């Protein structure tokens, strides 16, 4: 979760 | 978003666009798991011409960049099988403005489609902290939605300051984020979207949901957001996530  | 810039493609792979049948983009939402989104309860209220509360009236676009290219490689289209408005959502004050949307089929994770992290219930996004608001909403109050996803950098405002700027309107579920001088803010159409906060290893956690504001980007009128940590346990109880 939570990065490109 | 007022005062922001074009996002890079795939820069916010948890940002989702919600379209009501025949109407185009209405609200944002955030991807939290293969099966669930977070959004704002205020987006899903029936009115006399349209059952915005009826999951079958919606399409979610994941991995979307540009509203005029909804069928670009990487974009995923999904229907909803359920909308869960917070049971304590109040129409009038916008207290508890949060909703959980169940995708009809799971999202496929990709470089363009990825969940945002959720903060634990005891986490506090501190006053002064920089965070990001994103959306396809108006780029000026009374003004036109952005075609290209916008980003804007805003800061968490002290709760007392917030309450005092918006008397008899701020509850402990709400958080002011933005600038007392205005300039950068969310706006109509950004509703339901996430605040993205860069945390200690650079991973992005959801700090809030776009909820309301008096106009957009006015001096002494920061945007008001639903806090996330307060709802971690509600999200778990309702979704398994
Ligand atoms: N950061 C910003 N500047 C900002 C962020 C989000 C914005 O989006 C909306 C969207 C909105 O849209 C709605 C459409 C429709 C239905 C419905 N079906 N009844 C409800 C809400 C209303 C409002 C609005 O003004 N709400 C009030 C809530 C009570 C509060 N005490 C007074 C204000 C704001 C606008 C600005």
């Amino acid at each position: 979760c939570g990065l490109r | 978003v007022v005062g922001g810039t074009d996002a890079d493609e795939g820069e916010w792979p948890w940002q989702v666009s919600l379209h009501a049948l025949g109407q185009g983009h209405i609200c944002g939402a955030s991807l939290i798991s293969p099966n669930w989104l977070v959004s704002a309860a205020h987006c899903y209220i029936d009115d006399r011409g349209f059952r915005y509360s009826d999951p079958t009236q919606w399409t979610a676009f994941l991995g979307l960049h540009d509203q005029s290219q909804r069928s670009a490689p990487g974009v995923q289209e999904r229907r909803l099988k359920r909308i869960i408005s917070h049971p304590f959502f109040n129409d009038f004050t916008f207290d508890y403005d949060i909703a959980l949307l169940e995708l009809e089929k799971p999202a496929e994770y990709s470089s363009m489609v990825r969940p945002i992290c959720l903060p634990d219930a005891s986490h506090v996004f501190p006053a002064g902290k920089a965070i990001w608001v994103t959306g396809w909403g108006h780029t000026q109050y009374g003004g036109t939605g952005a075609l290209i996803l916008q980003k804007g950098e805003i800061r968490v405002i002290n709760q007392t300051t917030c309450e005092n700027l918006l008397p008899q309107q701020i509850t402990p579920r709400m958080m002011c984020v933005g600038f007392l001088s205005g300039g950068v803010d969310s706006c109509q159409g950004d509703s339901g979207g996430p605040l993205s906060s860069v945390e200690a290893d650079g991973r992005i956690f959801q700090a809030g949901v776009v909820s309301w504001g008096d106009g957009c980007a006015q001096r002494n009128k920061p945007g008001v957001y639903t806090r996330l940590p307060l709802f971690r346990d509600w999200i778990k109880e309702n979704t398994g996530v």
